This record gives structure tokens, sequence and C-alpha cells, in this order.
């Protein structure tokens, strides 16, 4: 599966 | 694949 | 992997 979202900017 | 942007 | 930063 795809990875999780990245961190906030 | 890589995940989406934060 | 995790996605890129916002």
């Amino acid at each position: 599966p795809p990875g999780p979202p990245g961190p906030p900017g | 694949p890589p995940g989406p942007p934060g």
C-alpha cells in the first residue's frame, strides 16, 4: 500500500 | 509508493 | 515511505 501523508509544512 | 504531501 | 512535507 501507499505510505502515510508527510509532515506539516 | 510514497504517501501524499502533508 | 511517508510523503513529502506540506
